[PDB]
RNA sequence: GUGAAGAGGGAAACAACCCAGACCGCCAGCUAAGGUCCCAAAGUCAUGGUUAAGUGGGAAACGAUGUGGGAAGGCCCAGAC
RNA sequence: CGAUGUCGGCUCAUCACAUCCUGGGGCUGAAGUAGGUCCCAAGGGUAUGGCUGUUCGCCAUUUAAAGUGGUACGCGAGCUG
RNA sequence: UGCUGAAAGCAUCUAAGCACGAAACUUGCCCCGAGAUGAGUUCUCCCUGACCCUUUAAGGGUCCUGAAGGAACGUUGAAGA
């Protein structure tokens, strides 16, 4: 007998809200990678995204440890020839904030198809106030 | 300021401190003593 | 540790207020205020501030020093102020204050005029001299290192803003 | 903010002193404004501006009922300047050209002259090879446009033929000469960009 | 000895290195090399340390009051630095 | 080797830092000017001619300087030959 | 380069804290730019009819309607293969 695969027209999604005002970076984009590809959920199947919607509501008091605030550095190309550009973390915190969790968890989830669908789920917020109040969504400590 | 990659005491006025993770000598007096490792 | 042993004589006239890990103190030379580190546990034993670290920590007994040696800074400030001067040895090197601008003239075609901060006051008796009081050690020795980087000075004629607490030494323009 | 004007003609002026300066003749009618967007309704503080006189049977009911809800006269287009702090524009006025009574540099965008598919050499001044001496089908052409096996790639931003101009360029600084209150015109100095008939944008400078 | 004439699992990828010898089927279990935060199956497992360098995750002569551990010490409650 | 066309010139270049200028400094057996040497820094800039096939060179004359290297000793499905 | 300052009663630009510092990096100036699938924002204009069916659905077919606008054609352009 082929086992339960959970079709995605009958799988039901929940609304989580994460606080992120002093979680350490790399441990809470995890448990967000692992809510968000399904792994908390019984019905689990690779080839559907069985996720859960997640809002993280001040997404720039992620306070990292070790020296990385002024340290650890990000990379991206232009595409160009010279074009490596290159900002730190502060810095990619100045420019925009919510960039920072966004590439983590996009770092840490599947790629191609899949893995963007699951990353579509992930919208974070650098604020207190979200939008998205008439989702009903539950709070989580993550 | 000579960037030796060993520094030295060259006097009794020369202290030997560190800064930013490298080492420096640093002297009172005479301020060809001055070093740096680097 | 050492220094964090013996801890400072508050007065009579310097209020203070352990307001949790920030420390307040106030007085008739005007007020300070110095947010302590998180690893150092401060105490108003009711004429004496004293001193030691909170525990969970490895970083406690410099920390600890630290402390207690800018406490006592604080309280001198208070009770006291501090009196920093600078002079200008060359030719026609020469200071004036205007409130809080120190009209300096050095020589440089552009003329610096260098604003003073909030607590700090100055004199400029002699033409070639600054005095100046205050209240913060560290801003006024900011404040007297920023003249002396005006002009700093040279180790052949012993002419700029030269600090009269601290001497120089001048080669000797040989050939 | 700026002036939307129609680049006439270059000229030029005389001086007492006998200097001949190249005058640009951008005439300025009233600009009238249609629309002031703020921080709350819409987003940041600008203003729209609109000038000349559309027939009424090809302005379509769109921009017809957008002008007439504005409360002006049915233009000819739409431009949009951003509002440094310090004015509030009314949804009525009729910006004049008397807003240069005081400037001394302004900042000219407009339409350069499109030139067609512009090769290399008339296009980013390239040099060419010889005309003699031996060369064969190669009078004018690029060249080199890489290196062996390692790239691999002709690298993104190479310079090659394509379109020169018909693009937004931008004169930065040119002196105004002249306010003309009667004519509704603005006589600058230089080399704006865009032909008879352009449409020109005048900023005061910022530089 | 292995490849050649040998598949599989590991070392990201990687004939010869580590475990291992594929007769065929099974949507059964135990395990070796290697691993168990996520990509990616399994310990954000327990006990006690060490590191502050992203060392771990390329490296020498030589230099250094970095820091932890041991043992010997030579001045010192008649006053040590 | 059932083929990847091999020096130099032209035309395009792009990268590296072990920097030639410009920027910032520390030391000087640095009075000033001109310097010497060392540290950070690659954003831009970086010569015309005589002779040779030349790269290289020597030379004449400027320049703020006439960088050192890679890129199949870059570049012949682009060009002499 | 410093100011204050302890581990190290001194000293100390640093471990706590703060200030200064380059043509380098982020900006400021110009240009592209919502295919930015994360496809955004604001303004304006237009469509306000009937039934028929079975598997009832974000379903299909019929009669009337054809708006805003676009496209086509023509005269063309200091726009252009
Ligand atoms: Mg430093
Ligand atoms: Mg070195
Ligand atoms: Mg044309
Ligand atoms: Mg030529
Ligand atoms: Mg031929
Ligand atoms: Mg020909
Ligand atoms: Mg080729
Ligand atoms: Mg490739
Ligand atoms: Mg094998
Ligand atoms: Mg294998
Ligand atoms: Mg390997
Ligand atoms: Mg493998
Ligand atoms: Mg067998
Ligand atoms: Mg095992
Ligand atoms: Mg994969
Ligand atoms: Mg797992
Ligand atoms: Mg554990
Ligand atoms: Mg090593
Ligand atoms: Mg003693
Ligand atoms: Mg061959
Ligand atoms: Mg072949
Ligand atoms: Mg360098
Ligand atoms: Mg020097
Ligand atoms: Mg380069
Ligand atoms: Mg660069
Ligand atoms: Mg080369
Ligand atoms: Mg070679
Ligand atoms: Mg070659
Ligand atoms: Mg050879
Ligand atoms: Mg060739
Ligand atoms: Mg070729
Ligand atoms: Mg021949
Ligand atoms: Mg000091
Ligand atoms: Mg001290
Ligand atoms: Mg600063
Ligand atoms: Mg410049
Ligand atoms: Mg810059
Ligand atoms: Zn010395």
């Amino acid at each position: 007998m082929k086992t339960f695969t959970a079709k995605p027209e009958t799988v039901k999604r929940d609304w989580y809200v994460v606080d992120a005002t002093g979680k350490t970076l790399g441990r809470l984009a995890t448990e967000l990678a692992r809510r968000l590809r399904g792994k908390h959920k019984a019905e689990y199947t690779p080839h559907v995204d069985t996720g859960d919607y997640i809002i993280v509501l001040n997404a720039d008091k992620v306070a990292v440890t070790g020296n990385k605030r002024t340290d650890k550095v990000y990379y991206h190309h232009t595409g160009h020839i010279g074009g490596i550009k290159q900002a730190t973390f502060e810095e990619m915190i100045a420019r925009r904030p919510e960039r920072v969790i966004e590439i983590a968890v996009k770092g840490m989830l599947p790629k191609g198809p899949l893995g963007r669908a699951m990353f579509r789920k992930l919208k974070v917020y650098a604020g207190n106030e979200h939008n998205h109040a008439a989702q009903q969504p539950q709070v989580l400590d993550i | 300021m000579k960037v030796r990659a060993s520094v030295k005491k060259l006097c009794r006025n020369c202290k030997i401190v560190k800064r930013d993770g490298v080492i420096r000598v640093i002297c009172s007096a005479e301020p060809k003593h001055k070093q740096r490792q680097g | 540790s050492r220094v964090a042993k013996a801890p400072v004589v508050v007065p009579a006239g310097v209020d203070v207020k352990i307001n949790g890990q920030v420390i307040t103190i106030k007085g008739k030379n005007g007020e300070l205020t110095r947010t302590l580190n998180d690893a150092v546990e401060v105490k108003h034993a009711d004429n004496t501030l004293t001193f030691g670290p909170r525990d969970g920590y490895a970083d406690g007994w410099a920390q600890a020093g630290t402390a207690r040696a800018l406490l006592n800074s604080m309280v001198i400030g208070v009770t006291e102020g501090f009196t920093k001067k600078l002079q200008l040895v060359g030719v026609g090197y020469r200071a004036a204050v205007k409130g809080n601008v120190i009209n300096l003239s050095l020589g440089f075609s552009h003329p610096v005029d260098h604003q003073l901060p909030a607590g700090i006051t100055a004199e400029c008796p002699t033409q070639t001299e600054i005095v100046l009081k205050g209240a913060d050690k560290q801003v006024i020795g900011q404040v007297a290192a920023d003249l002396r980087a005006y002009r700093r000075p040279e180790p052949y004629k012993g002419k700029g803003v030269r600090y009269a607490d601290e001497v120089v030494r001048t080669k000797e323009a040989k050939k | 903010i700026g002036l939307v004007g129609k680049k006439v003609g270059m000229t030029r002026i005389f001086t007492e002193d006998g200097v001949s300066i190249p005058v640009t003749v951008i005439e300025v009618e009233a600009n009238r404004v249609t629309q002031v967007k703020d921080l709350a309704n819409d987003g940041y503080r600008a203003i729209q501006v609109t000038t000349g006189a559309k027939k009424a049977n090809r302005v379509t009911k769109p921009e017809a009922g957008h002008f007439a809800k504005a409360g002006v006269e049915a233009g000819r287009g739409l431009w949009e300047f951003r509002l440094a702090e310090g004015e509030e524009f009314t949804v009525g006025q009729s910006i004049s050209v008397e807003l240069f009574a005081d400037v001394k540099k302004v900042d000219v965008t407009g339409t350069s002259k499109g030139k067609g598919f512009a090769g290399t050499v008339k296009r980013w001044n390239f040099r060419t090879q010889d005309a003699t001496h031996g060369n064969s089908l190669s009078h004018r052409v690029p060249g080199s446009i890489g290196q062996n096996q390692t790239p691999g790639k002709v690298f993104k931003g190479k310079k090659m033929a394509g379109q020169m101009g018909n693009e937004r360029v931008t004169v930065q600084s040119l002196d105004v000469v002249r306010v003309d209150a009667e004519r509704n015109l603005l006589l600058v100095k230089g080399a704006v960009p865009g032909a008879t008939g352009s449409d020109l944008i005048v900023k005061p400078a910022v530089k």
